[PDB]
Order: structure tokens, then C-alpha cells, then sequence
RNA sequence: AAUUGAAGAGUUUGAUCAUGGCUCAGAUUGAACGCUGGCGGCAGGCCUAACACAUGCAAGUCGAACGGUAACAGGAAGAAGCUUGCUUCUUUGCUGACGAGUGGCGGACGGGUGAGUAAUGUCUGGGAAACUGCCUGAUGGAGGGGGAUAACUACUGGAAACGGUAGCUAAUACCGCAUAACGUCGCAAGACCAAAGAGGGGGACCUUCGGGCCUCUUGCCAUCGGAUGUGCCCAGAUGGGAUUAGCUAGUAGGUGGGGUAACGGCUCACCUAGGCGACGAUCCCUAGCUGGUCUGAGAGGAUGACCAGCCACACUGGAACUGAGACACGGUCCAGACUCCUACGGGAGGCAGCAGUGGGGAAUAUUGCACAAUGGGCGCAAGCCUGAUGCAGCCAUGCCGCGUGUAUGAAGAAGGCCUUCGGGUUGUAAAGUACUUUCAGCGGGGAGGAAGGGAGUAAAGUUAAUACCUUUGCUCAUUGACGUUACCCGCAGAAGAAGCACCGGCUAACUCCGUGCCAGCAGCCGCGGUAAUACGGAGGGUGCAAGCGUUAAUCGGAAUUACUGGGCGUAAAGCGCACGCAGGCGGUUUGUUAAGUCAGAUGUGAAAUCCCCGGGCUCAACCUGGGAACUGCAUCUGAUACUGGCAAG
């Protein structure tokens, strides 16, 4: 059961660069986006203490549209394994299927990436699989089958692609639709707009 | 009478059968002495899913242990001795 | 539940409604008796003439049982006036008649008891010419209605004439009720008239089969008062002999799996899912005349609370009309909103019943349904 | 019912007849043993159990009671008879 | 790389501290209920009445044991209405087969339920005093007989169940004889005690011209062992109660007999008068136990859902027989209740098996398909059947996964609501433009579960033998309920698929209207007496999502039974005081014992499950390989510091 629904009111309830529309239309502080100036405004009750922690749980599980039940397998499975949970954690949702499709461009948001990964337009070392949930492992080679190569779909989600920076691990060639996966991702790497121990504090209460 | 047979144990539509050392007098799924192995039946032909232990086998026949038929049919399928 | 019935010579439904303790069930013993002789409460007997198998209903003739005999005539397709001749018509056979013009019996055929308890060829005469007078002033036919006397319980008793003219008695019965008319086009439903529960077996209901066709196996949904709920069905019977599928028009007993005695009650129906939804507040118009169609004759005013008989049961109800109306007086074709307590599963069209302190008013079809 | 338990019943009554008579028989020659034994006798008694271990021991390998119950009787009854004979 | 390990908050009071209980924040279940609800995979589905049951089925097989033929495919012994080729009658009991019947085997296994049972149960570790069909290896034998008896006949008691009469009556049924060792008794001497021979090829040796005989498949009589399933005994452990302190005399033991497959008061006769018990005897209540499961960092607490091992049970109770293996779960006898049938002479029954029905309950399933695969039992074997099992149906009962769409669009329209009357707001939300069509749905293709076995044959052993049989391969057909297979490929359109709870602090979420300690919410604090973010409604936000809340039970927080890890002057708590037994502990030194303790090694801790390293189902759920662990238990050898046994001070 992915999310839907509003995104603009889902991203202004925190206040953060979670991430945006593909589409830009007009994407600008004009008059009210998220810290709403003029005759109100009020953004921050400032809760003292668990509410920042539910709050990054939170956009952490928009953000990568994973739901509630699977996000605390996915820590337990981190608390389980070796290292920081919370790199282990991130390590994880970086590897579910669809923020890979996201971080490589075939997906124009990561809402447009589990669609295309349900719909089939993706593929693994060769093979489809229709499953957002999927990890993969490094040194491995995702492509994208014949049929879903005359999408606009994806070819505007390529255009977009170039806009950005590019990741330490993928390295993705639009001549034939493919994309090598090398290493895993680290806290270095990843964007410093939220904290892990808070979240490792929150579910291990 | 004591006997080599194969016990079911996989999931549904995925069935999994257990080489083992059992009286006749339990069931498929009861008690048995010894384990000599397994053999899957969808077998993932890429990697193993075949392991006996004929050594084993040899020594209980030796003292009584009656071969099945689907034991015989699977040392006939893999080899008489390797 | 040990013989398997064939679907030949179609079923059709005769009721013996006539007189009390004149010889209704040693009539229909006789007739059974004697038609399984030749040819090799409501008591529901069935025999196979060679022309139609008939499942005769002995009604109560009872004042007291008329609910039941309303659902008893609504079910049977030809009435038979069970009546002595040596008393001619009665006050019972009066109201009787008059139940059966009201629910709708088309077909009617007389039958004159105690024939030989009359010495004499003349009082005979007086009694079925009394009694065909009191059909044609009734709304009933005439001349052209195979008019029957003898005993009816020396056709029991050793003898040949007898046995020889309740033969013919059964010949004309069978003439003169030909091929019924059978509603077998929308989906399947049947109005629940009686339960029982069988040991080992479980709960099964009987009634007519309104419309449709029931396969061994198919799911059905129970709607009717209090509760719309759903089923399945497992092994359609009939009269105690295995059956494949029933059509609509015949008496039959469906069984139902997991259901319970004193949850499902009379006046509920088994109809094909989706297919009918219950409602307890409905317009409709109403056909009362002025005086000498069962309607009172003082100008009452709203508030009235009748009971709506329908195809199964009855409920008190309440009446609201619009504004251009300050008198319900009798005499009544308007149109009006109808709430019942009880909802029952009704469509459009339905013609249900007003009565009241034991006698009808007035007729209404249903026009639209509020819910 | 036609299963097999009624036939299985009527073996089981006959061979219960079968072997009662034959338990019987043996009891008795065991009877008729010892009360030579008790009586006092020691070549009646020797001459009896030289008669009861033919019969015993055919019984015992026919396979009705038990060898080793057949060896029990006989090695009970050779160490009465041998005491006073 | 195989336990790296722990949260607090509110509440006594005008405020503080402490004690102390109460409540809440988490997991978890065989869950129930209310609302809602699309699909698929896996698992689960009478916890209560071991309450009572309609109906159908679950254990038959073997003609290669036998006398037989009721069948009937009937070629065929014979005849023909003689459809111009094969059709019909007693069918010769005649083949293949088969009704019953005798006979061998399993019906003591498969399966289900915890009523009973506090040790006769169970787990762990030990032993001897014993058995064992089917599976085996070795040693040896299979000779000649006799008499039973079923079917069947007819008489005929009965509605049936079952019967008496005479044999026909055969064997691998039964019983003597030839015998007696490796067997049993006995110190030997001696005695005892055994079988069954069936099927096939037919060369030919003779030839009852089938047969013995060359013979293979066997099966059978005995012994010695293994394996196996057991029976027996001991030690430790395994619930509550002392408002349960004596119990027991077949009871404790011995002497002999009998009995048991074996030990033993198991039993008998006698004698001895002990035995058990404060470490809880006896008695009462409750209870299936274990591996495990849940909750926990841990020690601990609860429990025995699914599965596996063991025990006990089959309407209640008692008893025995057959059988190696039962006091017998779809064998037998009898007492009692209940139910049913009867011709009123008399008979049948025990769903705690699969289903299913009545009753109970907060509450839980279809009277399905199949031997297709495994397994089970029978048989030369093909082959029989299996409610074991596998698959199918319903249920969101629990876990997992996917889907309801993606950018647009400022018009910050519509409509709902609020406003310091500017505007905001649901709100980019919708329409649109581009689409993708996952999964529903329609139509096609379509892997695999299938290994076997059977028909021919090539080669090898067996024997004049290529007969006959067996073994190593090759050609021939088959062998799926699941299953409109999984899956894949095409098809129009987002077109066909979202709800629940909460929003005063605990805890994530704010405004309005109306009622006015009223109606009403709630786990607590506590609200609600005109202005309720708390009540009812509305708007809007938050938390989970095909699932959300209430309730039911365990632990945790409760250090609130605390051994790790509490306290007793004033909160609960030092007996009113003293003596003293059993009991607990014990000053200093030496020697000696190895008991407690420590070390090393062995076996073992069933499998399953937790965990670690990997693998396959689109990843997962799920399944599976290996490893560790299961901290336990017993045994062999050392250590002598400490506690302790013994000897000295
Ligand atoms: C009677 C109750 C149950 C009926 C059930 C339902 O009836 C019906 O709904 C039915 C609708 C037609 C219904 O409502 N009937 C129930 C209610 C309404 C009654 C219906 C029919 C009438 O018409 C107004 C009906 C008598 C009508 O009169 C006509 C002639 C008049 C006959 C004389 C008798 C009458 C009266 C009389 O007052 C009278 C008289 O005048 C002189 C002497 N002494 C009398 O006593 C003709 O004969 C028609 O038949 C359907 O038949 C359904 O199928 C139903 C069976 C479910
Ligand atoms: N004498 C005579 N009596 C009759 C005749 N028909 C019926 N009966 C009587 O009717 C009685 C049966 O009545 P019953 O059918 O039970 O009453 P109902 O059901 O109310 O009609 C019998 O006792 C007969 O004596 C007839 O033709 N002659
Ligand atoms: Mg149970
Ligand atoms: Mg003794
Ligand atoms: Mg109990
Ligand atoms: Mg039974
Ligand atoms: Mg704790
Ligand atoms: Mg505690
Ligand atoms: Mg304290
Ligand atoms: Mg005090
Ligand atoms: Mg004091
Ligand atoms: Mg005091």
C-alpha cells in the first residue's frame, strides 16, 4: 500500500529538502509553501523530546515510501547485523530496488520508481521483477527492458537524471538503459538532513 | 521393519523429501534413528540438491535396513557408486 | 431424499380451501389414494396424473389460519371448494371465496360432498345451482366450470363408481388447469414459507420459487427482516426426492448451510446476490373504492396502522400522503409513502395487501422505494 | 458389516478352544506329576515326568505357551523328583 | 562470523522528601467483538460439553495355497436364426478371472483426544534378570503318513442376526510316526522335541508323457548372533496445602512352592515386627510430561497453540481369548445408562477418525478430488485399497509482498469552514495534457512436480540350456485431482479496487457551532455549573494502513516476593522474656582421605526450533545445507588453597 495523495501540505508539515515534483512549476517561496508568511504561520509547536525522533521516522519513511511495519523490520535486521544500526538502516532503504531506480534516473520521483518497478520496466542482472522491496547486492548490473525504452516516461525522468550530482556507486549509461552497481552507500555519502541515533533511541524504547 | 525411505517436509507446491533410517511401524513424518540426507525434488538445477550418504546406506543394509524403491531410483540417478 | 425426481409432466400447485369438517383431507386422501391406485396445518400431498404431476395443499379452513392460507393460496394455482351439499354455502365458504378472489386464484372447481347422504335428485340440484349463483355474483366464472359431487370418503371405501367419478373428478382437474405460466427469466429467488432443521442434515426452507433457477451448489443471499446475510446451498430437494436444479412455480424445500433455527424466520427470501436490497419505507398507490371493496365507510384520517401483507408475511405499517389530501376517506387511488418496521427485499411493482381487523381494504402496488 | 473381524472371531474362538484344550491336557499331566511327587513316590514320579516332558516340549515347539516356560516346568519338576531320587 | 547487554510518566499534600500501592506507554495469542475490505504466497482453524449422534467412507489383499465355479470375455466340448464372418444356447468348471469358504499377513500399524494419572507418568544417567513376525548372515533339514472341516446338496427354526442334521471335503489348517543337533531338562549319562512344500521352462533320464527329474522364484523346521520395537529395575529432577502429622500390615524382609518370556509379595504357607515420615510420610485440590513457545540483557515468570518423542484413553466399568506383539481405536464376553428395530418369537449400536448434525460458547471448516507423488499394509508381480497424505473450499485468524497510480495546474478556481474581515483554508487537491496497465479482468502459449514401473530386446551369471529367472543399457507407449497450472505473451481505458483510531498532559495532532454537572468521554490525571482545542456535530491535522480500535490472558516496566536485587526505632516489619533438641554455622596448627570444589578426556544433551555462515522460491513470508549452542548429565585420571570426613594437638 504505497502512499498517496497530497505532497506539497506532506513535505511543508516538517520543513525540510525531503526531495520535490519532478515537474517544477513555479517551485519558489511566493507566498505560503512551508514557513507561510502574514497573519500566521505557526511551524514549530517545539515538542520536547520522542517528537523530533517520529518526526524523522517519519519523513524518513515518505521519503523512501516504505511503510511502518516493514521500516522496523528493516532496523531490526540493522540492530541485528554488525556496525551502526543506523548506516545499516540507510544501508537497507538505499538497496530496496526502487531508490535505486530513483538515485539512477530512471525514476523521476521515487513514487514514479516504484511505479515503473510494479509495471515492469525495470530488470536485474536479466531479469524483471515487479517488487519495490528488492535488495540488491554490489558488483551487480540492473537494466531496463526493450519495452519500456519508448516511454516519455522515461525519457524525461533521463533528462532530469543529468540535473543532479552523480553517486559514489552507480554508474548508468542511457545508450542502452543500464546501470552498474558497485559499493554501498555511507553516512558521508548520504545527505546530513537527519539523525540517525535519535531514530535508534525511538524503537528501541 | 527397519528401512530407508524418504520423508516430505517442504512447503506447499514446493515439496522438500528427507533420506532417513525409519521402522516401518512410524510414519512418513514420525520418528526415525539415523539421517542420511536429502534430495529436492525441483532440485534448483544450477546448484546441489542431491547429497546421500552411501556409506551409511551400505552399513545399514548390511545389518537389515530393507531399500525403498525411490532410495534405489535415486543411487540409479546419480550413480552406482560416485 | 432416496429418489430421483424427473422434471415431467410439469408440477403444478392445487389447494383444497373449502368448508371446515366437510371432508377436505379424506377428500385429497381419497384422491391420492386412488390416483396412486389406477396409475400406480397445510398438508402439502403431491400424484403424478398422466397429464401434469399436481402437489395438492389441504389448507386450514380455519378463520383463525387465514395468514398462512393467504401464503397457501398465493402458492397454489387451483383452488378446489370443498363443500357439503346438504348445507350449501356458508358463511366460511363465503369468506373463503373471498380470500381467494382477493389473492388471486384463478381457476376454481366445486365439489359437493354427502351425495348419497341425500336421497333424493333434486336438493342436489338446489345446492350446486345456490352455489354457482354465489360464484357468478362473486366475480367468479360460470357455466363453463367443472362442477363435482360425491362422497368423499366412500371413494375410500371398496366400491367402483365411486372410484370411476373421482377419476374423472381428477381428468377435469387436470383439463381444466392447463400449462401454467412460469417466471424462470431473472435471477434466482424464493420467498421463505416454512423451516425445518434436519438431523445430520441441517436447516432447509420451503416455499414457491418466485423466479430463477437453483443449481446444486450456488450461493444465494438471505434477505428479510433484520438481517441481509449470504449462503450456500447443497442438495436442492423436493417433496423428499433428489433433485438437480429447481425452477420457479413448485413447492420445494433448499437447504442452507450454516444457518440457524431461531435466527431465520418466515417472511425473509433467498435471492441471487446483488440482486435485492431490503427497504422499510416505500411509495405507493392505492386502489380502495368508495364503499363495497372491503374499505370501511367512516372517513378515517392518518395514523392508520394496517397490516401489508406481501408474498411471504405481513408488518404493521404506517401511512403519510401528500398535501392536497385532508381526508383519507375510502374511496382512495391516490398515491402515498408507506413505512413498515420490518424491511422485506421488494422491487418495483410488487402488488402487497392492506388489512385490517381481519378484513382487506384495499390493494397498493409499489412505485418507488425510499429505503 | 462383511470385514474381516467376524471371520477374525470365529479363528480366534476356535483356536481358543484348540488351545485351552491343549493347556488343559498339559495341566492335568502336570497334576497327575506332582501329586506323584508329593505322595512320596521316587520311580512313579521319575516315570511320570519322563511321560509329561514329550508332550510339554511338543506343545512348547508347536508354539502354544513357551519354550522357556516348558524349560521352567521341566527343570522345577527334575529338581523335585531328583531330590528323593 | 553462532545472546554486544536494561528508558520511564501520572497519582497522597497548601507545597517537599520517602515509603507504598494503583494506572499508562511494548511485545505477544489457537484470540473474540465493532467498522472496513482488492489480490497472491505461507501457516492456522471446537481452548468450552472425554456432551449425544442421521448418513457415506476410512483394512483388505493373495488363484503363484486350496475344494471350487455364482459370475461370464468367453475362444472354446457340441449345436444352430446360418447377417457370407464370425453371432447365439447347458455352457463341458475349461482358461484368464472370481462370489463365498478354508488358509498366511497387517488390521497391536496409519489417525484422534488430554478424561484419568503427582509418580506406577515424563526428561536425563545408568544397569540386568528377558522377548522379538516381518529385515538379516552362518550352520543344518524339507521323508512317509492319518484324521479332521469349510463351500455345496437337501430337510428346515427364524423378518433379520445366526442355525442342527450326513458327508462330499483339499492344502502351507491339524495330529502321530522316521528322527535329535548347534536346541530344552539334567553334572554328564540319557530323555525330549522339527518341518510344507507351492509356482514355472521342458530338454530328456525314466516318462501316470502334467510329473519327480537339470532346474530357477521361493517359502517353510531348528539353532547361533546383529538390527529393531520393547517389558523390568535404580538415582536425580519434575505443582499447591501442615486451616492435611502420622500411615501401612501383603505392609518391610527372609525361608520354599507356584506363577511371569525374566527379576521381584506378583501370589501362597511359615517366621521375624519392621518399613516409610519433618529433606513433608498419609490425606485434599489441581495437572498429561518433555523438546519447546511467549515475555524478558540476564537470572527469572507464564504456558504446553502448530510439529516431534513418550504416557494414558476409545459410552461408563470389569474380564479374558487369539495373536510374538492388546486386556484390543472401526476383535470377543458381561453389569449400568441411553438410542434404535421388531412380525413383540426377539436383535443392533457406541464418530475423543475423516466429514457432517443437535446443545454449549466470545468464538473456529467441506458430508470435495486423487492414490498423481511419498509412505502404509497385501501379493512372484502387474495389481488392491489408505478420510495417512497431497490438493481443492471458507475465514484478513496470524506473517509477508504488491496494487488504488506518476509530472502537470495558480484559478492559490468550485464548494465546506474560519477570520484581528485583507485573506486563508481543505488546496495541486480536482479537470487537463503525456501516459505506464503492475495487480484485478478478457484471450492464447505454456516449464516442472515423473521418479518409477511395464512391452520388446543387446551383454553377463543359472543350468545339456540359448530353457526359465535375475542383473548392466537401448527402442515403444503411457503414468496429474492439483490445473481455466505457476509463468509468459497480447487487449480498451486509470479505467476495477481505502478504511480505522486519535487530536487537554502522559502521546503525534486545533478551530467553530449547540447543549449548559444536563446530555454526555474516559486508563489515569481528570472534563463538562455560558463562552468545552476534553461533551455531540462540523471543518481541519496526526498515527497506522486492507487492515484499525475495544476486550480476554503472560511478562516487562513493579527493585511491587528483590538468589543476582528490598526492609524491620517513628511508613507494613524484632516474637514479652529465658532454656534447649533436630537444624544452620563455627577459633588456631599438623598429617591423612578426595566428599563439596577446580582442571583435562570420553559418551551424551532425539529430530525439530533460536542463532551464525550460505542457497531457492520475482526479494521476502517460507523452505533448506553446514556449523555453533542446548550452559545439563554420568564416567576415567590429576589439583589439596578453601569447606568437609578421620587421626593428633
Ligand atoms: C387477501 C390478502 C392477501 C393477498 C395477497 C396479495 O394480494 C394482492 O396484492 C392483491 C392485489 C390484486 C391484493 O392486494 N388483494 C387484497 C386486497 C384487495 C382486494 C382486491 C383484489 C379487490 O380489488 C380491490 C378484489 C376483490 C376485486 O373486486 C372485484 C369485485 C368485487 C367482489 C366482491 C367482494 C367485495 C370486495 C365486497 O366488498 C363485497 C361486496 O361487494 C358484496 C358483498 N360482499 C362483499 O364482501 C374483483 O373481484 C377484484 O378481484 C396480489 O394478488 C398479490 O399477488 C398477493 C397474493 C401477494
Ligand atoms: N356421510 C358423508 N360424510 C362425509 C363425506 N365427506 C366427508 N365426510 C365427513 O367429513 C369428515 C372428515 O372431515 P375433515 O376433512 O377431517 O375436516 P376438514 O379438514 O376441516 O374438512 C369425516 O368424518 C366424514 O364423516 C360424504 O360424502 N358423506
Ligand atoms: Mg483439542
Ligand atoms: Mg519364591
Ligand atoms: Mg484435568
Ligand atoms: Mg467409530
Ligand atoms: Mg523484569
Ligand atoms: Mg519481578
Ligand atoms: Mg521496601
Ligand atoms: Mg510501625
Ligand atoms: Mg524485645
Ligand atoms: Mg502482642
Amino acid at each position: 500500500a504505497r502512499y498517496l495523495g497530497p505532497k506539497l501540505k506532506l513535505s511543508r508539515r516538517e520543513g525540510t529538502d525531503l526531495f520535490l515534483k519532478s515537474g517544477v512549476r513555479a517551485i519558489d517561496t511566493k507566498c505560503k509553501i512551508e514557513q507561510a508568511p502574514g497573519q500566521h504561520g505557526a511551524r514549530k509547536p517545539r515538542l520536547s523530546d520522542y517528537g523530533v525522533q517520529l518526526r524523522e521516522k517519519q519523513k524518513v519513511r515518505r521519503i523512501y515510501g516504505v511503510l511502518e511495519r516493514q521500516f522496523r523490520n528493516y532496523y531490526k535486521e540493522a540492530a541485528r547485523l554488525k556496525g551502526n544500526t543506523g548506516e545499516n538502516l540507510l544501508a537497507l532503504l538505499e538497496g530496496r530496488l526502487d531508490n535505486v531506480v530513483y538515485r539512477m534516473g530512471f525514476g523521476a520521483t521515487r513514487a514514479e520508481a516504484r511505479q515503473l518497478v510494479s509495471h515492469k520496466a525495470i530488470m536485474v542482472n536479466g531479469r524483471v521483477v515487479n517488487i519495490a522491496s528488492y535488495q540488491v547486492s554490489p558488483n551487480d548490473v540492473v537494466s531496463i527492458r526493450e519495452k519500456a525504452k519508448k516511454q516519455s516516461r522515461v525519457k524525461a525522468a533521463l533528462e532530469l537524471a543529468e540535473q543532479r550530482e552523480k553517486p559514489t556507486w552507480l554508474e548508468v549509461d542511457a545508450g542502452k538503459m543500464e546501470g552498474t552497481f558497485k559499493r554501498k552507500p555511507e553516512r558521508s555519502d548520504l545527505s546530513a538532513d537527519i539523525n540517525e541515533h535519535l531514530i535508534v533511541e525511538l524503537y528501541s524504547k | 521393519m527397519v528401512t530407508i525411505r524418504l520423508a516430505r517436509h517442504g512447503a506447499k507446491k514446493r515439496p522438500f523429501y528427507q533420506v532417513v533410517v525409519a521402522d516401518s511401524r512410524n510414519a512418513r513424518n514420525g520418528r526415525f534413528i539415523e539421517r542420511v540426507g536429502f534430495f529436492n525434488p525441483i532440485a534448483s538445477e544450477k546448484e546441489e540438491g542431491t547429497r546421500l550418504d552411501l556409506d551409511r546406506i551400505a552399513h545399514w543394509v548390511g545389518q537389515g535396513a530393507t531399500i525403498s524403491d525411490r532410495v534405489a531410483a535415486l543411487i540409479k540417478e546419480v550413480n552406482k557408486a560416485a | 431424499s432416496k429418489e430421483k425426481f424427473e422434471r415431467t409432466k410439469p408440477h403444478v400447485n392445487v389447494g383444497t380451501i373449502g368448508h371446515v369438517d366437510h371432508g377436505k383431507t379424506t377428500l385429497t386422501a381419497a384422491i391420492t389414494t386412488v390416483l396412486a391406485k389406477t396409475y400406480g396445518n397445510t398438508s402439502h400431498v403431491e400424484y403424478d396424473t398422466p397429464t401434469r404431476h399436481y402437489a395438492h395443499v389441504d389448507c386450514p379452513g380455519h378463520a383463525d389460519y387465514v395468514k398462512n392460507m393467504i401464503t397457501g393460496a398465493a402458492q397454489m394455482d387451483g383452488a378446489i371448494l370443498v363443500v357439503a351439499a346438504t348445507d350449501g354455502p356458508m358463511p366460511q365458504t363465503r369468506e373463503h371465496i373471498l380470500l381467494g378472489r382477493q389473492v388471486g386464484v384463478p381457476y376454481i372447481i366445486v365439489f359437493l360432498n354427502k351425495c348419497d347422504m341425500v336421497d333424493d335428485e333434486e336438493l342436489l340440484e338446489l345446492v350446486e345451482m345456490e352455489v354457482r349463483e354465489l360464484l357468478s355474483q362473486y366475480d367468479f366464472p360460470g357455466d363453463d366450470t367443472p362442477i363435482v359431487r360425491g362422497s368423499a370418503l366412500k371413494a375410500l371405501e371398496g366400491d367402483a363408481e365411486w372410484e370411476a367419478k373421482i377419476l374423472e373428478l381428477a381428468g377435469f382437474l387436470d383439463s381444466y388447469i392447463p400449462e401454467p405460466e412460469r417466471a424462470i427469466d431473472k435471477p434466482f429467488l424464493l420467498p421463505i414459507e416454512d423451516v425445518f432443521s434436519i438431523s445430520g442434515r441441517g436447516t432447509v426452507v420451503t416455499g414457491r420459487v418466485e423466479r430463477g433457477i437453483i443449481k446444486v451448489g450456488e450461493e444465494v443471499e438471505i434477505v428479510g427482516i433484520k438481517e441481509t446475510q449470504k449462503s450456500t446451498c447443497t442438495g436442492v430437494e423436493m417433496f423428499r426426492k433428489l433433485l438437480d436444479e429447481g425452477r420457479a412455480g413448485e413447492n420445494v424445500g433448499v437447504l442452507l448451510r450454516g444457518i440457524k433455527r431461531e435466527e431465520i424466520e418466515r417472511g425473509q427470501v433467498l435471492a441471487k446476490p446483488g440482486t435485492i436490497k431490503p427497504h422499510t419505507k416505500f411509495e405507493s398507490e392505492v386502489y380502495i373504492l368508495s364503499k363495497d371493496e372491503g374499505g370501511r365507510h367512516t372517513p378515517f384520517f392518518k395514523g392508520y396502522r394496517p397490516q401489508f401483507y406481501f408474498r411471504t408475511t405481513d408488518v404493521t405499517g404506517t401511512i403519510e400522503l401528500p398535501e392536497g389530501v385532508e381526508m383519507v376517506m375510502p374511496g382512495d387511488n391516490i398515491k402515498m409513502v408507506v413505512t413498515l418496521i420490518h424491511p422485506i427485499a421488494m422491487d418495483d411493482g410488487l402488488r402487497f395487501a392492506i388489512r385490517e381487523g381481519g378484513r382487506t381494504v384495499g390493494a397498493g402496488v409499489v412505485a418507488k422505494v425510499l429505503s | 458389516n462383511i470385514k474381516s473381524a467376524k471371520k477374525r472371531a470365529i479363528q480366534s474362538e476356535k483356536a481358543r478352544k484348540h488351545n485351552a484344550s491343549r493347556r488343559s491336557m498339559m495341566r492335568t499331566f502336570i497334576k497327575k506329576v506332582y501329586a506323584a511327587i508329593e505322595a512320596g513316590d521316587k520311580a512313579a514320579a521319575q516315570k511320570a515326568f519322563n511321560e509329561m516332558q514329550p508332550i510339554v516340549d511338543r506343545q512348547a515347539a508347536k508354539g502354544l505357551i513357551h519354550k522357556n516356560k516348558a524349560a521352567r516346568h521341566k527343570a522345577n519338576l527334575t529338581a523335585q523328583i531328583n531330590k528323593l531320587a
